[PDB]
RNA sequence: CCGAGGGUAGGGCCCGUGACUGGGGCGAAGUCGUAACAAGGUAGCUGUACCGGAAGGUGCGGCUGGAU
RNA sequence: UGGGAGAGGGUGGUGGAAUUCCCGGAGUAGCGGUGAAAUGCGCAGAUACCGGGAGGAACGCCGAUGGCGAAGGCAGCCACCUGGUCCACCCGUGACGCUGAGGCGCGAAAGCGUGGGGAGCAAACCGGAUUAGAUACCCGGGUAGUCCACGCCCUAAACG
RNA sequence: CGAUGUCGGCUCGUCGCAUCCUGGGGCUGAAGAAGGUCCCAAGGGUUGGGCUGUUCGCCCAUUAAAGCGGCACGCGAGCUG
RNA sequence: GAAUGCCGGCAUGAGUAACGAUAAAGAGGGUGAGAAUCCCUCUCGCCGUAAGCCCAAGGGUUCCUACGCAAUGGUCGUCAGCGUAGGGUUAGGCGGGACCUAAGGUGAAGCCGAAAGGCGUAGCCGAAGGGCAGCCGGUUAAUAUUCCGGCCCUUCCCGCAGGUGCGAUGGGGGGACGCUCUAGGCUAGGGGGACCGGAGCCAUGGACGAGCCCGGCCAGAAGCGCAGGGUGGGAGGUAGGCAAAUCCGCCUCCCAACAAGCUCUGCGUGGUGGGGAAGCCCGGGUGACAACCCCCCGAAGCCAGGGAGCCAAGAAAAGCCUCUAAGCACAACCUGCGGGAACCCGUACCGCAAACCGACACAGGUGGGCGGGUGCAAGAGCACUCAGGCGCGCGGGAGAACCCUCGCCAAGGAACUCUGCAAGUUGGCCCCGUAACUUCGGGAGAAGGGGUGCUCCCUGGGGUGAUGAGCCCCGGGGAGCCGCAGUGAACAGGCUCUGGCGACUGUUUACCAAAAACACAGCUCUCUGCGAACUCGUAAGAGGAGGUAUAGGGAGCGACGCUUGCCCGGUGCCGGAAGGUCAAGGGGAGGGGUGCAAGCCCCGAACCGAAGCCCCGGUGAACGGCGGCCGUAACUAUAACGGUCCUAAGGUAGCGAAAUUCCUUGUCGGGUAAGUUCCGACCUGCACGAAAAGCGUAACGACCGGAGCGCUGUCUCGGCGAGGGACCCGGUGAAAUUGAACUGGCCGUGAAGAUGCGGCCUACCCGUGGCAGGACGAAAAGACCCCGUGGAGCUUUACUGCAGCC
RNA sequence: GAGCUAGCCCUGGCCAGGGUGAAGCUGGGGUGAGACCCAGUGGAGGCCCGAACCGGUGGGGGAUGCAAACCCCUCGGAUGA
């Protein structure tokens, strides 16, 4: 049956992408965590 | 006469449909259409504000000529009378001696091929249009302007009018399509004759499907919800409404009154509609 | 081939019968009230409508086959 | 051909009297109603009086034992559209007539459907009386309906 | 109660005997035939349908008879539901 | 040493279940250390509206070649979507960008918010919509509308010549639109040919044939032809299209008019360039100088912005055309021609799947286009089959029980069972015929029946041709032939009588309920006069609505028909300028603290003082409610009648053992041999009843009852047969569970149901196929029940706040 | 977090074939004119049968599954909410 993942780049840019957290006060915390923490990637990889 | 149909089907047994007979033109004028932007009951928040809401079918709105005033004088010929699907009134084409077209709601007895003009001198007729204080105490008019130079609002829809029942200082006193008994600023303007399309209200829908091309999305009750839903909602097996009849949000629907009290054109209403 | 008739199926008319039910006729020795015949104690009758234990009443319109 | 009388019919317009309601003034101890009363209304200012307004229905005098219509029926006034009928002239047609099973149309009131309208009145209903009782008659309220449009119903002491 | 699945049916039986039938008896208000009542006896047998989820029960048609109980009201790691 | 502890390691179950669709395999040859599994050939089977082909998502080298086989692959492996390495994706015209706008997003100006932020006409962003120039063939191991070949075309720059008032982000036109039906003419695609080209074939009884088999086209500027789309021309006036305008709009006059004309597209032809089968032969050569023609069928595609009808009335903006303003008029623009210039990103491969979503090479899910032929009335249905692709990555035997999916069955025919559950029956088409009832549509495919193949002969109308033959379509009549049987295979309703509920088509508990529930047209109440009410938001701002009482919100009821009674004392809502009560504030009689004092400070009575509540009315399709007892009629029985208690008032019409009835299988009638169900009645209705509507109602229903006809393995009552498993052999190899175990019966005992205790009985050791009575077998720290001063959802005239409103 | 799901907004796409035969229109009949009747034409509909497509009625299977909702048979809608 049709299941939950069904990807899709221009989706995934626009919802988790570097500029979607940049607009936000709470994206920004995301970004602000995720170097804290050391993390290699700060947003989802998606080709484009 | 509304047309009816032969039962068919189950839902032809009653469904009428306008004969659209008066009708004299089945495309609107391409300079006065602009598109409808359809909202679904949402507001700019997204959210829902009207219930109940949406798909009904495509419309484009024709820019309606609500001020008239804006050419005293200027006489028009009535060139055609057209289907509007964002109101329940027929509307007519008006071409100006001007060159100027604009669209107005058709009166009752309207013709094609007749001249009407706006101004305070203009002829007691079937569609020109007047301030209050020069047209006659007991002549029926709509498309009322309820303040000077701020466009129309009063007696648009299919088969309404106003009357005039006196007058009183720079005030006309006014039966409203609702019955209730108001005072009007005599520089306000109104066309002379009632709103055409009368016959709209012996129109029956027939079934489910017409509502929905309307736009009108199925409603639903509150006894058939839940307590976290609507007041009246619950209840083992059916319940009647075991508390007075209410709102979704709790407000009583019975009665209560609900204009607010101070409100300041309660100086100029007369007398609260009948009925 | 036609064919008495037999068989399968579906209709029409008629008769008898039926739990129960509707009013009708007659009986007479009963209970309730007294609607009509006198102006019959609210003049009568009347088509229709609504109503009342019951005769009946009232509304609307009609007739005189109504006493004074 | 030329004349007459008429609430004959249909559509639209429009006049004044009265009732009810609302507003302003003035005023106060009751009003109303019956055979007599009570319910009802009234000091939260009624009734009676004056001014203004809204609205529906019916048309006083004329009016008559009158008039018109085939019957049912038709009554303020105006205009338009239209029917029947009588009269005088004796001009035209030449029995072209009478009746009429079936058919078709019209058909008071009540009633029905879909809209509108709603003052007065008033089935049902509620209350007061009357009464042995009073699901009545009499009194105070009161909804259909009575009014307009269209479509039905097709009855009658539709009687001379 | 860190779980012992609960009515009825189906299937599969097995046991008790306070025996429904068949076998053996005493008494009888046992003439005969047919019954009544008690004693012995569990080897075998103990039907098919209508109604109702029913167990039970009523009814139809038969029968030598159409027994009553136990087995976690036998039996859901056997089925049904 | 225990915490259903944590981490790790290793056992048991066990050589057990399983190895992922029952579309299927066999042999020969080759390779190699090794072969059922890799390569090749022949034979066999399966898909063929796909299980074939193209495209978009998504994936991201999986593509091609070489060399490999540890692991991955459910076995094997020499193979592979796996390991290593090398190679491979080529564009002015295809897609996106250097163009346009849609929702939406953002947001100059502006508005709002403690901060963060929220909004916001213009502008900007935003596409699978608008717009815009490339077709055919060849080539590589691997790309191709990209490279090459042929023939075409677009924009930009510069120049030349001709023409013109040129000039715009401004004005206007246009772009520009629905649904259903549909004309003409074409094309895609298809079928036939006795004609054209072709390697060959004559089998096994016959055929050297009008035989068999194979093929018989594709692209193409200008021109021309055929069929369609679009568009009137001239002048005079002009106050409107936020400046101007010669444009457009409006008025008038003249010519034109279903015409032509101009214009634009499609199709045909067209210089020219391409392709080209079977068979034979080792993807390649030959066939071949291949031929490339006639007839028929024919789109849902094209001409297209075509036509008609209908109501629910069907985007924007740019390109484009036109108009003019500043400007500028040696410029600028338009037309033709010539030379030059033309950037960025994608392009491999998979793509209904072993490469995407599902942890898997997973029987599931995934949008668009092409999708041949014949027969069956049609068709994308069904059977077979073309092109093309596959036999589903464990096999070999055997021929038990049992299981699954399937076939048949004597006699009976629902006796099965909660229930005909399931499975039979019926089954397409043509013809005949068809009831109650009905809202006149229907019910209706009612029911029930007849026909159905093939051969000969005669014959009627249509399409295309030409009016004829040929081809294709729809028929009609007569005579015959064969079989058990002619929709001969496959796909294709069993039917009727009668109740309940819901009018109806629809909607729903994704994954235990599809219903009588929700919705629904329709009915009523009610609120709202517009900066509406109402809704969301602190606000600004939005929805409502660019609507205006024939409108919008809320509530109940639920097509339609006939109806919808009585109670307003309580609660709600509505009306009530009197009165009662009423907070802050006003008021300030009187009293008080302190000071030597003027003074400062505190208390404080009357009186004035809102909404609300009290009070007076109204109001039921507002919340709701709608009795009891005693007595009375020529026999009994009952009570039309009277009396009395209570109440705000005592249930009307209709219906009733009901989706409601406890007693209950009420009583009676019907149906049956027999009827706790069913239908029809009765009424002492435990405990119907009138918009939480009452009583009906044609039609409709995968709803729930009851009956009958047909037919059946449902059953009496079972039997046989088929295939996939189960079983045996080779390969690979789990799982929950498990205190340890050397783990029998009875009668007892024991925390009350013992393999484990007592007594007795029985019993050589160890497996395999089977069955489920026990191990209070497994699973899940019982969802019932209680307890906890545990939790959460929901309610209200519980308490106490808050928003909102007054 | 609305790449599942629910609703709405914008923009595109899809629905083989067959059946029934509403209004209207034309002709005829009728009438004083009409209503209306008959035939032909016509092609309406939350119309009918049935694929794709969308569902998920009854039964069977599956139940450490092919699958954390699947498979076979059967069944509902299929121009419309
Ligand atoms: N899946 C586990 C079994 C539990 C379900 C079972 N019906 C049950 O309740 N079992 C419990 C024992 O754990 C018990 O036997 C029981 C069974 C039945 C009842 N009862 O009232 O019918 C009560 C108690
Ligand atoms: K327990
Ligand atoms: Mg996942
Ligand atoms: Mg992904
Ligand atoms: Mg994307
Ligand atoms: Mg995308
Ligand atoms: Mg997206
Ligand atoms: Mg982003
Ligand atoms: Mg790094
Ligand atoms: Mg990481
Ligand atoms: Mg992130
Ligand atoms: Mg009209
Ligand atoms: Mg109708
Ligand atoms: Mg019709
Ligand atoms: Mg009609
Ligand atoms: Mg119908
Ligand atoms: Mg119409
Ligand atoms: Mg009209
Ligand atoms: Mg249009
Ligand atoms: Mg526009
Ligand atoms: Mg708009
Ligand atoms: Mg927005
Ligand atoms: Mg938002
Ligand atoms: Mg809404
Ligand atoms: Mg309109
Ligand atoms: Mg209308
Ligand atoms: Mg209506
Ligand atoms: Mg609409
Ligand atoms: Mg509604
Ligand atoms: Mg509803
Ligand atoms: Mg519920
Ligand atoms: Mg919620
Ligand atoms: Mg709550
Ligand atoms: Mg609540
Ligand atoms: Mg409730
Ligand atoms: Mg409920
Ligand atoms: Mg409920
Ligand atoms: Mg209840
Ligand atoms: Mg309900
Ligand atoms: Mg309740
Ligand atoms: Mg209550
Ligand atoms: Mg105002
Ligand atoms: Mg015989
Ligand atoms: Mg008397
Ligand atoms: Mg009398
Ligand atoms: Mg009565
Ligand atoms: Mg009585
Ligand atoms: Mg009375
Ligand atoms: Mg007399
Ligand atoms: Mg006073
Ligand atoms: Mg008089
Ligand atoms: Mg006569
Ligand atoms: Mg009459
Ligand atoms: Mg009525
Ligand atoms: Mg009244
Ligand atoms: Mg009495
Ligand atoms: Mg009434
Ligand atoms: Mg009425
Ligand atoms: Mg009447
Ligand atoms: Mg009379
Ligand atoms: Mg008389
Ligand atoms: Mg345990
Ligand atoms: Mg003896
Ligand atoms: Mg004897
Ligand atoms: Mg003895
Ligand atoms: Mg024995
Ligand atoms: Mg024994
Ligand atoms: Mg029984
Ligand atoms: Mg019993
Ligand atoms: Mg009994
Ligand atoms: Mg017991
Ligand atoms: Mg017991
Ligand atoms: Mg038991
Ligand atoms: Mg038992
Ligand atoms: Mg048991
Ligand atoms: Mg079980
Ligand atoms: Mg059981
Ligand atoms: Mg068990
Ligand atoms: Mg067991
Ligand atoms: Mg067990
Ligand atoms: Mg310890
Ligand atoms: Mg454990
Ligand atoms: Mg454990
Ligand atoms: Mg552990
Ligand atoms: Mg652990
Ligand atoms: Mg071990
Ligand atoms: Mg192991
Ligand atoms: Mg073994
Ligand atoms: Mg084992
Ligand atoms: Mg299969
Ligand atoms: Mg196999
Ligand atoms: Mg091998
Ligand atoms: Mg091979
Ligand atoms: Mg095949
Ligand atoms: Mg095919
Ligand atoms: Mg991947
Ligand atoms: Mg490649
Ligand atoms: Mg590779
Ligand atoms: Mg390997
Ligand atoms: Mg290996
Ligand atoms: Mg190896
Ligand atoms: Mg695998
Ligand atoms: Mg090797
Ligand atoms: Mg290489
Ligand atoms: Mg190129
Ligand atoms: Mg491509
Ligand atoms: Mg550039
Ligand atoms: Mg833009
Ligand atoms: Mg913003
Ligand atoms: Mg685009
Ligand atoms: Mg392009
Ligand atoms: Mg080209
Ligand atoms: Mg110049
Ligand atoms: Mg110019
Ligand atoms: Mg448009
Ligand atoms: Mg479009
Ligand atoms: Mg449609
Ligand atoms: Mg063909
Ligand atoms: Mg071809
Ligand atoms: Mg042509
Ligand atoms: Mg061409
Ligand atoms: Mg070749
Ligand atoms: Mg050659
Ligand atoms: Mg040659
Ligand atoms: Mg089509
Ligand atoms: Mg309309
Ligand atoms: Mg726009
Ligand atoms: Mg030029
Ligand atoms: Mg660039
Ligand atoms: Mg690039
Ligand atoms: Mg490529
Ligand atoms: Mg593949
Ligand atoms: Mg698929
Ligand atoms: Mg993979
Ligand atoms: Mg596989
Ligand atoms: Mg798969
Ligand atoms: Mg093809
Ligand atoms: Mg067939
Ligand atoms: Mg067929
Ligand atoms: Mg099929
Ligand atoms: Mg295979
Ligand atoms: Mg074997
Ligand atoms: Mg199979
Ligand atoms: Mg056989
Ligand atoms: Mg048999
Ligand atoms: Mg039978
Ligand atoms: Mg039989
Ligand atoms: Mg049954
Ligand atoms: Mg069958
Ligand atoms: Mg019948
Ligand atoms: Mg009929
Ligand atoms: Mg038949
Ligand atoms: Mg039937
Ligand atoms: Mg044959
Ligand atoms: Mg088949
Ligand atoms: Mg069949
Ligand atoms: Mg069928
Ligand atoms: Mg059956
Ligand atoms: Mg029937
Ligand atoms: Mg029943
Ligand atoms: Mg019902
Ligand atoms: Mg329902
Ligand atoms: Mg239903
Ligand atoms: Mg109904
Ligand atoms: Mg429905
Ligand atoms: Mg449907
Ligand atoms: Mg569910
Ligand atoms: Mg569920
Ligand atoms: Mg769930
Ligand atoms: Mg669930
Ligand atoms: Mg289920
Ligand atoms: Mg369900
Ligand atoms: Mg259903
Ligand atoms: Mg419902
Ligand atoms: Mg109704
Ligand atoms: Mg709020
Ligand atoms: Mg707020
Ligand atoms: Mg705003
Ligand atoms: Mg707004
Ligand atoms: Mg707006
Ligand atoms: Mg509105
Ligand atoms: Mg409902
Ligand atoms: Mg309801
Ligand atoms: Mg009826
Ligand atoms: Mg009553
Ligand atoms: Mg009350
Ligand atoms: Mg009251
Ligand atoms: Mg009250
Ligand atoms: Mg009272
Ligand atoms: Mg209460
Ligand atoms: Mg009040
Ligand atoms: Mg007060
Ligand atoms: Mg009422
Ligand atoms: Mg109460
Ligand atoms: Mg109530
Ligand atoms: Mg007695
Ligand atoms: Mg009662
Ligand atoms: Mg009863
Ligand atoms: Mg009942
Ligand atoms: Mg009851
Ligand atoms: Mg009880
Ligand atoms: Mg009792
Ligand atoms: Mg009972
Ligand atoms: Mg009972
Ligand atoms: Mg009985
Ligand atoms: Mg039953
Ligand atoms: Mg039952
Ligand atoms: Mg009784
Ligand atoms: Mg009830
Ligand atoms: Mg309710
Ligand atoms: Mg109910
Ligand atoms: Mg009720
Ligand atoms: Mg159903
Ligand atoms: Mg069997
Ligand atoms: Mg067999
Ligand atoms: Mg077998
Ligand atoms: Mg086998
Ligand atoms: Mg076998
Ligand atoms: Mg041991
Ligand atoms: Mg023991
Ligand atoms: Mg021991
Ligand atoms: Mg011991
Ligand atoms: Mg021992
Ligand atoms: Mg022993
Ligand atoms: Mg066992
Ligand atoms: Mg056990
Ligand atoms: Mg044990
Ligand atoms: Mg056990
Ligand atoms: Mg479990
Ligand atoms: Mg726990
Ligand atoms: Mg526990
Ligand atoms: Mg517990
Ligand atoms: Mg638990
Ligand atoms: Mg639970
Ligand atoms: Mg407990
Ligand atoms: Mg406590
Ligand atoms: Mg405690
Ligand atoms: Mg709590
Ligand atoms: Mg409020
Ligand atoms: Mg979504
Ligand atoms: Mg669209
Ligand atoms: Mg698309
Ligand atoms: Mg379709
Ligand atoms: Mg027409
Ligand atoms: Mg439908
Ligand atoms: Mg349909
Ligand atoms: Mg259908
Ligand atoms: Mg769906
Ligand atoms: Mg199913
Ligand atoms: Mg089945
Ligand atoms: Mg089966
Ligand atoms: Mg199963
Ligand atoms: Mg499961
Ligand atoms: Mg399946
Ligand atoms: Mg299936
Ligand atoms: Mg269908
Ligand atoms: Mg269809
Ligand atoms: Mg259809």
């Amino acid at each position: 049956m049709k299941r939950t993942w069904q990807p899709n780049r221009r989706k995934r840019a626009k919802t988790h992408g570097f500029r979607a957290r940049m607009r936000t006060p709470g994206g920004r915390k995301v970004l602000k965590r995720r170097r804290q923490k050391g993390r290699w990637r700060l947003t989802p990889a998606v080709r484009k | 006469a509304v047309k009816k149909f032969k039962p068919y089907t189950p839902s032809r047994r009653f469904m009428t449909v306008a004969d659209f007979s008066e009708i004299t033109k089945t495309e609107p004028e391409k300079s006065l259409v602009k598109p409808l932007k359809k909202t679904g009951g949402r507001n700019n928040q997204g959210r829902i504000t009207v219930r109940f809401r949406g798909g009904g079918h495509k419309r484009l709105y024709r820019i309606i000529d609500f001020k008239r005033w804006d050419k005293v004088g200027i006489p028009a010929k009535v060139a055609a009378i057209e289907y509007d699907p964002n109101r329940s009134a027929r509307i007519a084409l008006l071409h100006y001696v001007d060159g100027e077209k604009r669209y107005i709601i058709a009166p009752d007895g309207l013709q094609v091929g007749q001249q009407v003009v706006a101004g305070p001198d203009a002829p007691i007729q079937v569609g020109n249009a007047l301030p209050l204080r020069f047209i006659p105490v007991g002549t029926v008019v709509h498309a009322v302007e309820l303040e000077p130079k701020k466009g129309a609002k009063l007696a648009r829809a299919a088969g309404t009018s106003a009357q005039i029942q006196g007058r009183e200082g720079d005030y006309v006193i006014l039966r409203l399509p609702s019955g209730e008994l108001r005072k009007v600023h005599g520089e306000c303007y109104a066309t002379v004759g009632a709103v055409g399309n009368a016959d709209h209200k012996n129109i029956v829908l027939g079934k489910a499907g017409r509502s929905r091309w309307l736009g009108r999305r199925p409603h639903v009750r509150g006894a058939a919800m839940n307590p976290v839903d609507h007041p009246h909602g619950g209840g083992e097996g059916r319940a009647p409404r075991g508390r007075p009849p209410a709102s979704p949000w709790g407000w009583q629907t019975k009665g209560l009154k609900t204009r607010k009290r101070r409100k300041p054109s309660s100086r100029f209403i007369i007398a609260r509609r009948k009925k």
